[PDB]
């Protein structure tokens, strides 16, 4: 449950939707926050493995 | 959105939150237009914070 409510943080980003930053924004702030989007996600999985 | 280049362009135009290069496919709720004249030296005090 936990590994299942930390998908709905930002983590510094505007959003937690991936498709409305990429149809909202231009690609160069979409990339940093995707990576940053990406980083609190695949550290939340190492956490949980 | 694309029928705004009529008018003499080499317009600061900066816009926050949002990219305007062709993503004029956003739906919002209510939008909103305050209109003024400043002078050209206080054109970058017009910003958030």
């Amino acid at each position: 449950n936990t590994l299942v409510k930390q998908l709905s943080s930002k983590f510094g980003a505007i959003s937690s939707v991936l498709n409305d930053i990429f149809s909202r924004l231009d690609p160069p702030e979409a990339e940093v926050q995707i990576d940053r989007l990406i980083t609190g996600r695949l550290q939340s999985l190492q956490t949980y493995v | 959105y694309s029928v705004l280049y009529n008018l003499a362009p080499f317009f600061t135009f900066k816009c926050y939150g949002v990219s305007p290069t062709k993503l004029n496919d956003l739906c919002f709720t209510n939008v909103y237009a305050d209109s003024f004249v400043i002078r050209g030296d206080e054109v970058r005090q017009i910003a958030p914070g």
